[PDB]
């Protein structure tokens, strides 16, 4: 296209050099992909490519996109976002609506084709330089760096903010109710309307952008779907703390006792106002694990005592601005994973449940990599900005297998956990 | 001069200057050599004459090689490279046989004056000045600058690939029949084309670059196959290591042994079988360079083994795209694992060995995973794809495995191979507690600081045990206590525990390390028929017999 103006000059924080990172291995197709990819690209102005006097680097990866059956290309922004977007949550910084996680329904609009129209600072390109590997180090990589606004880069809807409100600010007028913030490349609409309705107005912002020249291929089956049921829309109104349960059985056991009294000692560090004393009294001493036990008047009073003060949210626990969110992932088996976002330990912000469906079209690392997406979705609509997650999987496997599943256009931060405890069995 | 190569725009490092590095010393025995140098390069354009406008300066030293006959000129750039810009990094690693697919003609061509055929940045220029000194007496010293890239200079061997990177593709266009490999000064080439009209071709190539400075061999076109490069014997038909050399000693240098180790793991890549353990295991100090190492029987026994291996050669084979990609893992059963990589059943792409190092206590099933991950990794590098596997291990026991570990692991394609010794999970915990069965309330502990502690049982039998211990710590007699209720009870049994420690060890499922106490446990365990180990929180007055 052209440039309406000139380039918003990007400074980052003093005291700091550019993105190094290695690039890793791929698949000869992900590369082939990646080359046709950037061939493109480079035909439409979109990146360059560079000589050795560019020492900087940032990872890139080849994503399936979304249900389509053609490549994408995903560049991996965190080690930049965290150079810049920093002090560019600082300068720039969009603000996030306390609203959006109150709306009944809430859909997900991809916006990132927009940026491809504007350029970007002349100075600033060297950073975003990025390479495409070659197989058995036999040719040294193809290096480009970007002409215009990438996607992945926290400062491109920093920068093109005022234009999205500008192309906005009618939608707004015609529907005062409908609540819209803009996270990347995406953006998140709520609204309380019927599902229908509010596909309906979806599709009403989909044709507004588009004839204000904003593409969004969200178009979805055309006119007779096949299988598959519908796509992305959220319910942020249903994300809340789960309440912990206490198993219920008929009769109890020694072990089964054993096993509540346990649970509760744990629990204790959330809910501190909860008394074991009478819950194990009533077994004294050396008893068969099996031997079944009845339980007195002041022990199911305990039980009950104890039942109700566990459902009913903690006292305290609010969210922390200052500090990062981290997200605690545990395996449950079945198909099914449990969740918990927080800031400080035993105070949750959030806790759920992820499943998907079994036989044999999934395995691990898909249902982790779905969990881990999902979990960071919630957690950009209710605080707009994503957790750390401490992930049970091995490093090299996940940094292996995480781009196969791979749909979201962003990348949060993790860590590996090698530890793991009793924790499993109680969370759920 | 060489001026048609467009040069690359450097910087030096921001907010420095270039190297002010003064130098009157120092001896006249190689100043007039150095002249002799220095009007030749000049004359060929390399470097030039600058003045007195004050310019800055570094280093040069002047040193000879045997067979006098050639001179050498060695300048200090080490300043300079301080204060110069970050480049692009050159390839690190480097290309591996067993990926490379087979072609009817290699040609290897390096060369020649490289650097010196690259022009210099001119704004740039002006900071690799130098100076050549004579004896005081109103003399203005010789002052120099490079027009070109300089030896040793940071941004060299980066600019200098560049450049052959580019020189080289008005020639790739026009000839894809032609593939050309780039590593440091030399240029791999090779292609199925009949041998006639490919030496026309590398004669081209040539001159082609020739036309760009690019000198390249003449007198022979030099290299026939073997082609002993980077470590390696590259032969038409196959690959191998260089010839390795174990030397023979009566006392080890720690020194020798991380050569040995290193020339071992070097030798694993192709000849399967190498063992590193022992001799590694000598190497976990990680004191004193120069201190003097003894050996072990079993480091001895294991380098005997290594020899024996390698004194019988194995050849690698090239890779073939059409034909599948085959992963196949055996156990050697120390918390070694060893694979081929092959696509024929009997000529591997090459070999290679997993160890654990990482903590002590780690099963087979997890091992064979992480090494089928290291694989894939290493299959992803070289290749492009993952291959097939081929697995020790039954169908039911990974699944079993991976259903009930609580983290989520992965593997591809993978079938059972029949060859022992199968990877098996020995015990099985029971998931409920056991009717008819002994309830075991097990507790141990120590003095941190008398280091000598207890351990036992009270049973729901009325039996009781307390057996002393010494020389341990909370943990050992922790396990100690389960472990004495494993030796006096039944078939089936019911062990309480109130540490988290020993429960974790447990449920881990390990089935070996270097506590004896856990192999013991682990024997148990095997012997039993049903075992529940039970988890109780201590000091909270339930089941627990405890003391102090
Ligand atoms: N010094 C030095 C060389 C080093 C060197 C290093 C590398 Cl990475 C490659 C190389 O030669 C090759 C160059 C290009 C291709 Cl496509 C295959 C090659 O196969 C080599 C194997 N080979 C060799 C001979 C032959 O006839 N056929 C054959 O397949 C040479």
């Amino acid at each position: 296209p052209i440039s309406p103006i000139e380039t918003v000059p990007v400074k980052l924080k003093p005291g700091m050099d550019g993105p190094k990172v290695k690039q890793w291995p791929l698949t000869e197709e992900k590369i082939k992909a990646l080359v046709e990819i950037c061939t493109e690209m480079e035909k439409e102005g979109k990146i360059s490519k560079i000589g050795p006097e560019n020492p900087y680097n940032t990872p890139v990866f080849a994503i399936k996109k979304k249900d389509s059956t053609k490549w994408r290309k995903l560049v991996d922004f965190r080690e930049l976002n965290k150079r810049t977007q920093d002090f560019w949550e600082v300068q720039l910084g969009i603000p996030h609506p306390a609203g959006l996680k109150k709306k009944k329904s809430v859909t997900v609009l991809d916006v990132g084709d927009a940026y491809f129209s504007v350029p970007l600072d002349e100075d600033f390109r060297k950073y975003t330089a990025f390479t495409i590997p070659s197989i058995n180090n036999e040719t040294p990589g193809i290096r480009y760096q970007y002409n215009v606004l990438p996607q992945g880069w926290k400062g491109s809807p920093a920068i093109f903010q005022s234009s999205m409100t500008k192309i906005l600010e009618p939608f707004k007028k015609q529907n005062p109710d409908i609540v819209i913030y803009q996270y990347m490349d995406d953006l998140y609409v709520g609204s309380d309307l019927e599902i229908g309705q509010h596909r309906t107005k979806i599709e009403e912002l989909r044709q507004h952008l588009l004839r204000w020249g904003l593409t969004t291929p969200d178009k979805k089956h055309q006119k007779e779907p096949p299988f598959l049921w519908m796509g992305y829309e959220l319910h942020p109104d249903k994300w809340t703390v789960q309440p912990i349960v206490l198993p219920e059985k008929d009769s109890w056991t020694v072990n089964d006792i054993q096993k509540l009294v346990g649970k509760l000692n744990w629990a204790s560090q959330i809910y501190p106002g909860i008394k074991v004393r009478q819950l194990s009294k009533l077994l004294r001493g050396t008893k068969a694990l099996t031997e079944v036990i009845p339980l007195t008047e002041e022990a199911e009073l305990e039980l009950a005592e104890n039942r109700e003060i566990l459902k009913e949210p903690v006292h305290g626990v609010y969210y922390d601005p200052s500090k990062d969110l981290i997200a605690e992932i545990q395996k449950q088996g079945q198909g099914q994973w449990t969740y918990q976002i927080y800031q400080e330990p035993f105070k949750n912000l959030k806790t759920g449940k992820y499943a998907r469906m079994r036989g044999a079209h999934t395995n691990d690392v898909k249902q982790l990599t779905e969990a881990v997406q999902k979990i960071t979705t919630e957690s950009i609509v209710i605080w707009g900005k994503t957790p750390k997650f401490k992930l049970p999987i091995q490093k090299e496997t996940w940094e292996t297998w995480w781009t196969e599943y791979w749909q979201a256009t962003w990348i949060p931060e993790w860590e590996f956990v090698n530890t793991p405890p009793l924790v499993k069995l109680w969370y759920q | 001069p060489i001026s048609p190569i467009e040069t690359v725009p450097v910087k030096l490092k921001p907010g420095m200057d270039g190297p002010k590095v003064k130098q009157w010393p120092l001896t006249e025995e190689k100043i007039k050599a150095l002249v002799e140098i220095c009007t030749e390069m000049e004359k060929e354009g390399k470097i030039s004459k600058i003045g007195p406008e004050n310019p800055y300066n570094t280093p040069v030293f002047a040193i000879k090689k045997k067979d006098s006959t050639k001179w050498r000129k060695l300048v200090d750039f080490r300043e300079l490279n301080k204060r110069t810009q970050d480049f692009w990094e050159v390839q690190l690693g480097i290309p591996h046989p067993a990926g490379l697919k087979k072609k009817k003609s290699v040609t290897v061509l390096d060369v020649g004056d490289a650097y010196f055929s690259v022009p210099l940045d001119e704004d740039f220029r002006k900071y690799t000045a130098f100076t050549i000194p004579s004896i005081n007496n109103e003399t203005p010293g010789i002052r120099y600058q490079y027009n070109v890239l300089p030896q040793g200079w940071k941004g060299s061997p980066a600019i200098f690939q560049s450049s052959m990177t580019k020189i080289l593709e008005p020639f790739a266009a026009q000839n894809p029949d032609i593939v050309i490999y780039q590593y440091m000064d030399d240029l791999y080439v090779g292609s199925d084309l009949e041998i006639g009209q490919h030496r026309t071709k590398i004669e081209e190539l040539r001159q082609h670059l020739l036309r760009w400075g690019l000198t390249t061999p003449d007198k022979k076109h030099q290299k026939e196959p073997p082609f002993l490069w980077m470590g390696y014997e590259l032969h038409p038909d196959k690959w191998t290591v260089q010839p390795i050399v174990l030397p023979e000693k009566d006392s080890w240098t720690v020194n020798d042994i991380q050569k040995l180790v290193g020339k071992l793991n070097w030798a694993s890549q192709i000849y399967p079988g190498i063992k590193v353990r022992q001799l590694s295991k000598l190497l976990r100090g990680t004191k004193a360079l120069t201190e003097v190492i003894p050996l072990t029987e079993e480091a001895e026994l294991e380098l005997a083994e290594n020899r024996e291996i390698l004194k019988e050669p194995v050849h690698g084979v090239y890779y073939d795209p059409s034909k599948d990609l085959i992963a196949e893992i055996q156990k050697q059963g120390q918390g070694q694992w060893t694979y081929q990589i092959y696509q024929e059943p009997f000529k591997n792409l090459k070999t290679g060995k997993y160890a654990r190092m990482r903590g002590a206590h780690t099963n087979d099933v997890k091992q064979l995973t992480e090494a089928v991950q290291k694989i894939t990794t290493e299959s992803i590098v070289i290749w492009g794809k993952t291959p097939k596997f081929k697995l020790p291990i039954q169908k039911e026991t990974w699944e079993t495995w991976w259903t009930e570990y609580w983290q989520a692991t992965w593997i591809p394609e993978w079938e059972f191979v029949n060859t022992p010794p199968l990877v098996k999970l020995w015990y099985q915990l029971e998931k409920e507690p056991i009717v008819g069965a002994e309830t075991f309330y097990v507790d141990g502990a120590a003095n941190r600081e008398t280091k000598l502690g207890k351990a036992g049982y009270v049973t729901n039998k009325g039996r009781q045990k307390v057996v002393p211990l010494t020389n341990t710590t909370n943990q050992k007699t922790e396990l100690q206590a389960i472990y004495l209720a494993l030796q006096d009870s039944g078939l089936e049994v019911n062990i309480v525990t109130d540490s988290q420690y020993a429960l974790g060890i447990i449920q881990a499922q390990p089935d070996k390390s270097e506590s004896e106490l856990v192999n013991q446990i682990i024997e148990q365990l095997i012997k039993k028929e049903k075992v529940y180990l039970a988890w109780v929180p201590a000091h909270k007055g339930i089941g627990g017999n405890e003391q102090v």
